[PDB]
RNA sequence: CGAUGUCGGCUCAUCACAUCCUGGGGCUGAAGUAGGUCCCAAGGGUAUGGCUGUUCGCCAUUUAAAGUGGUACGCGAGCUGGGUUUAGAACGUCGUGAGACAGUUCGGUCCCUAUCUGCCGUGGGCGCUGGAGAACUGAGGGGGGCUGCUCCUAGUACGAGAGGACCGGAGUGGACGCAUCACUGGUGUUCGGGUUGUCAUGCCAAUGGCACUGCCCGGUAGCUAAAUGCGGAAGAGAUAAGUGCUGAAAGCAUCUAAGCACGAAACUUGCCCCGAGAUGAGUUCUCCCUGACCCUUUAAGGGUCCUGAAGGAACGUUGAAGACGACGACGUUGAUAGGCCGGGUGUGUAAGCGCAGCGAUGCGUUGAGCUAACCGGUACUAAUGAACCGUGAGGCUUAACCU
RNA sequence: AAUUCCUUGUCGGGUAAGUUCCGACCUGCACGAAUGGCGUAAUGAUGGCCAGGCUGUCUCCACCCGAGACUCAGUGAAAU
RNA sequence: ACACAGGUGGUCAGGUAGAGAAUACCAAGGCGCUUGAGAGAACUCGGGUGAAGGAACUAGGCAAAAUGGUGCCGUAACUUC
RNA sequence: AGGACCGAACCGACUAAUGUUGAAAAAUUAGCGGAUGACUUGUGGCUGGGGGUGAAAGGCCAAUCAAACCGGGAGAUAGCU
């Protein structure tokens, strides 16, 4: 039974999932569009969208909180100086998932995920 | 939740210091004994000049449980250790003359009217 | 007596002034509009058919919307039937309120259980597990033996085995009606009724003495 | 455990009566490119629902 | 849960005082000794508070007659007549379950003053 | 050990 | 004998009645209470430990009772491997000896991915005669059926006393079963905090990785029992053993031959669940389709053009539903999921700055900061315009009506 | 008794209850003196019994984290 | 027999903590083990936690749980000292 | 000083689980014994089948041991299938 539960396990342990979505969040902020599988792009929205709601208010305490969840300063400097100002008048829904074909090597359903203004 | 092989402290002045439950009386395949339930015990430790000797087989009544009792408004009253009062095998009247520590209102009936009379505190 | 159709809202507690905890289940019994009345000369048996709630007008199909427009009632979310007793009569379109249970002391509530999926024999049939230690080889929660030898040489029908548990209609009988709240369409029964929050319940008065 | 008699070509083909693939019902057509694609998927030229979304 | 929350809030007490874990409190409950009624106190230390609305509870622990006794009260029950804080305590936690292995001079809680 | 019926 | 694994334990059972308890009766050397014995009855129920490899037995303490048997002395392609039975070694005994014991003693590898039947679940296909969406009926089948103690009647009936009821009624438990999460709790490696060693982000401060989640302390939702609601019935029909009424054959007698009435947890129902593949394929309600032409083998015939309805499927967002199918909700005329806003819950007074202190650290801002699965809202993102399947009024005979 | 069949010999201790354990008696089926007799401190992955602590061994299981089992794409056996 | 969780002699010997060539985390250096993507049923393997009880389990405390360091105090019968 | 003590390398193989068409024709994981000695190890050499060698188990002598393996007598013999 998994009644009323959230989060996908994605065939990893607890610390591999946290390290994968942290690298993958730094790849979507940096490039503004990446191509992943469809179950990973759906679980990415729960990671990368709270980072942009964090980055709408500028303070030193919030920058130290978005550094503890990204571990990169090239990403924190872009969230607060670029993505904060853009999404400052939008109430959620900063990403967009576009389904595409299947992967050649294992027939996985792939999908693009992009920040909503490009 | 007292069951068989459970070692209980003793809450009267009969002389016994630790007794072990050897039977839960009052039903077939019966498992547990809450507060106010007769058990059949054996004496494991005793002071030298008490009324009972180590090795005797007696009856008892459970007066405190670590599992605790529940009140009709949902409240719970727990204790830090299981305790009991030694009864006579046949008359089922308490052997001792004093009760130590608090007891509960689950003993308030005609069967155990002499235990909540000697009790220092009833919760 | 006929019953009503409701919805399990969830559990709460009712405090009485003598200090008692009563676990009640809240059932939102909206008005039950009668859709069709069955009789002996046309249907072989006497019953009424009620609907409750409301449905989206773009979701009702053409066969269903014609069945409601014959009665004049508005389209609810389902259709249930109730067998009439000797002396009860209802009319098409009449709405039945929760005041049917005003002086009823006990009710039977039937619903669809929670789904536990494919459950093994320890969860489903309360079997005993075997030893977790002492030499056991890959056989801790398995059923064990399922028959006898050459006689009969088969497993009997109705053998207790692992399979789908829950998600089935069960009836819980003789629940105390604690409080009927007619002005906001509530019914507080005493105890646990089957089903998850938001599921349909059928509340009939108690048939046992 | 293992069989006691060889299963036929009849029983083998009956088992494969549910192994049959089904085809995609129909393909959607984009409204500015006219390309066929899967429904709710982007086309091979990066168009989706009248808009070019993947400029690659 | 607009139905249920409206059912519970017409049963909640409007006069519950503010207390924290560590506070020494005195709870007065209604006792029925057959027919006659009474009020006995329960002076002890609040070691756990459960905040859930109508289903709010709190746990008191006192050493009575040499035997430690815990009691879990329902906050909005009409058995509990009055709650009264006797002393404010200073702890760094929300559940003082470590006070079950301590006794005597080790179970002393500092006073808060703020 | 009771290895073969005997 | 080109192999049908042995005793015992565990797990799961199923049947018989020669009945252990509960149920109904006759006789009693049956006053009452408690018994003895026999007849009917298989619905349900029918112990925990000490010793021993033990089944068995003895013992301790319960219980209403701790039934007797069959099922390859039920059950190793379900588990164990303790035992009287491989190879090592020793004692006692027998043998000159190799060795042997019917005696004891310490140690000693238990394989198999299920084709068929069977059973537990769950779907696809076709049928049910135009197609479709619902709601039913109920042939049939399954589940359930246990019982203690206290009080009243009543210290009455009975009895010299001691003692002590039948019938009827109320309350409260044990075991079992079904549901559930409001409460008490468990879990909660997806929430918060404390702390050890070390590496890193240039450094301080603040953080992150790793060491079983590093080790711990709490804890939301969900799941759950030890938690808390409910159940077993009453009633009816036909009976068993039994008890009779009227009554002859047999002027009487006689429960029986004609006739009539009682009679049990067994049977048929009543309670709950599945159920029209019930091919005997049922019933009711609603909805949809009202064009043209040609030919042969002229018949429930085949083809062309137009047409595509009700509804379904498919795809997407998903669910207290789920192995996959299936089932439920929703798809812009939209709260289906994610996000966001507000709250709640949990943790326990963040970071930065200021002050006190030689310093660890304390204090103020501050019940602060963070907060998963929760509650109430909000179209910001994703749920597309289509396309696909499904047709065009539905055979013959006979009857009754309208014509 | 690593030896005793009768035998769970009988008495005492331990336990609520002990066919095993310890101490004895001698009726040694069928001990016995270098195929050594009786003791013996230390030692033993040695045999038997008891107690304290500890615990999912168990009453009686519940929840969680991972690797399979299930679904999809690729390759693709075996006993019989 | 395999691109096989096995076997195979010698030499070198960094930092922090540590008695240490143990162990944890790192440097130089080398790798992520030649099928993947989902789902989050029974059951099996490997682990974490558990209310009350605490060997009642069993042939048997099998297996798990627990103990665990340095300094100082203190330590019985028996003894071949 | 010690066939002394605790304990890594090294040597072993007491218990349990897994594996049993295995990753492996004897291993893996978690614990376990010895660990300056009757220790352990590399390279070469010697002992040959009714023979060797054996701190003795009928152990070992190339996955074979109450008499190795290869070739021959040889198409031994088979009242048995
Ligand atoms: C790893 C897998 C091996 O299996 C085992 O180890 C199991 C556990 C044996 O039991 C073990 C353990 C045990 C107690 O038997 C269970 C013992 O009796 C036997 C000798 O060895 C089996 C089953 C034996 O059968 C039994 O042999 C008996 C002589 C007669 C019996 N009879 C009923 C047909 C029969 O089933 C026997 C001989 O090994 C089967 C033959 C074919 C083999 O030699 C095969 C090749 C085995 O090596 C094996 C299959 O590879
Ligand atoms: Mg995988
Ligand atoms: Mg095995
Ligand atoms: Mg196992
Ligand atoms: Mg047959
Ligand atoms: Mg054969
Ligand atoms: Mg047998
Ligand atoms: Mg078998
Ligand atoms: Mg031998
Ligand atoms: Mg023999
Ligand atoms: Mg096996
Ligand atoms: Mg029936
Ligand atoms: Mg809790
Ligand atoms: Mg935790
Ligand atoms: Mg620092
Ligand atoms: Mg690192
Ligand atoms: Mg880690
Ligand atoms: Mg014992
Ligand atoms: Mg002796
Ligand atoms: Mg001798
Ligand atoms: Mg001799
Ligand atoms: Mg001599
Ligand atoms: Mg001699
Ligand atoms: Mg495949
Ligand atoms: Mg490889
Ligand atoms: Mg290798
Ligand atoms: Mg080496
Ligand atoms: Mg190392
Ligand atoms: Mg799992
Ligand atoms: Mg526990
Ligand atoms: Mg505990
Ligand atoms: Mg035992
Ligand atoms: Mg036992
Ligand atoms: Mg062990
Ligand atoms: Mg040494
Ligand atoms: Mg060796
Ligand atoms: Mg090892
Ligand atoms: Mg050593
Ligand atoms: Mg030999
Ligand atoms: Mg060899
Ligand atoms: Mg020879
Ligand atoms: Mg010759
Ligand atoms: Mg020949």
């Amino acid at each position: 039974m998994r009644h009323r539960k959230s989060g996908r396990q994605l065939n990893r342990n607890s610390s591999h999932r946290q390290a994968m979505f942290r690298n993958m969040a730094g790849s979507l902020v940096r490039h503004e569009i990446i191509k992943t599988t469809l179950p990973k792009a759906k679980e990415l929205r729960r990671v990368v969208e709270p980072l942009i709601t964090l980055a709408k208010t500028d303070s030193v305490a919030n920058r130290r909180l978005a550094f503890a969840r990204t571990r990169d300063n090239e990403i924190v400097a872009k969230l607060f100086n670029e993505l904060g100002p853009r999404f400052a008048s939008r109430a959620g829904g900063y990403t967009r998932i576009l389904k595409c074909g299947f992967r050649a090597g294992d027939n996985a359903p792939m999908a693009y995920i992009e920040l909503v203004d490009r | 939740m007292i069951q068989e092989q459970t070692m209980l402290n003793v809450a009267d002045n009969s002389g016994a210091r630790r007794v072990m439950c050897i039977k839960v009386l009052g039903g077939s395949h019966r498992r547990y004994a809450g507060v106010g339930d007769i058990i059949k015990i054996t004496i494991k430790e005793a002071i030298p000049r008490g009324k009972v000797k180590k090795g005797d087989v007696l009856k008892a009544v459970v007066v405190r449980t670590k599992k605790g009792v529940r009140r009709p408004d949902g409240s719970v009253i727990r204790f830090d250790g299981n305790a009991c009062v030694l009864l006579n095998n046949n008359s089922e009247q308490p052997i001792g003359t004093r009760i130590f520590g608090p007891v509960t209102r689950e003993l308030r009936s005609e069967k155990f009217m002499k235990i909540i009379s000697l009790a220092p505190e009833v919760l | 007596m006929i019953g009503l159709v409701g919805k399990k809202v969830g559990m709460t507690r009712i405090f009485t002034e003598d200090g008692v905890s009563i676990p009640v289940t809240v059932i939102e019994v909206e008005a039950n509009r009668v859709t069709q009345v069955k009789d002996l000369a046309n249907d072989g048996y006497r019953a009424i058919q009620v609907t409750t709630g409301a449905k989206k007008a773009n979701r009702v199909t053409k066969p269903e919307a014609g069945h409601f427009a014959k009665a004049g009632v508005e389209a609810g979310r389902g259709l249930w039937e109730f067998r009439l007793a000797e002396g009860e009569e209802f009319t098409v379109g009449q709405s039945i309120s929760v005041e049917l249970f005003a002086d009823v002391k006990k009710v039977d509530v039937t619903g669809t259980s929670k789904g536990k999926g494919f459950a093994g024999t320890v969860k489903r049939w309360n079997f005993r597990t075997q030893d977790a230690t002492h030499g056991n080889s890959l056989s801790h929660r398995v059923p064990g033996s399922i028959g006898q030898n050459q006689t009969p040489g088969k497993v009997f029908k109705g053998k207790k085995m692992a399979g789908q548990m829950g998600n089935e209609r069960v009836t819980v009988q003789s629940l105390d009606v604690v409080r009927v709240d007619a002005e906001r369409n509530l019914l507080l029964v005493k105890g646990a009724v089957p089903g998850a929050t938001g599921s349909d319940l059928i509340v009939k008065p108690a048939v046992k003495a | 455990a293992v069989q006691q008699n060889k299963p036929t070509r009849s029983k083998r083909g009956m088992r494969r009566s549910h192994d049959a693939l089904t085809a995609v019902t129909s393909l959607s057509v984009d409204k500015t490119s006219g390309e066929k694609h899967l429904r709710h998927h982007i086309t091979a030229d990066g168009y989706y629902r009248g808009r070019k979304v993947i400029a690659k | 849960s607009n139905i249920i929350k409206q059912l519970e809030q017409e049963q909640m007490k409007q006069d519950v005082p503010s207390f924290r874990p560590g506070d020494t409190v005195e709870v007065k409950v209604w006792v029925v000794e057959g027919s006659k009624k009474r009020l006995q106190a329960f002076e002890g230390v609040v070691i756990a508070i459960r905040n859930r609305g109508l289903h709010s509870a709190f746990t008191v622990r006192k050493i009575s007659n040499g035997e430690g006794v815990e009691r879990v009260f329902q906050t909005h029950s009409p058995v509990v007549d009055s709650i009264s804080v006797k002393r404010r305590g200073a702890v760094r936690k929300a559940k003082l379950y470590y006070l079950r292995e301590r006794t005597g001079k080790a179970a002393r809680i500092k006073e808060r003053l703020n | 050990m009771y290895l073969i019926f005997m």
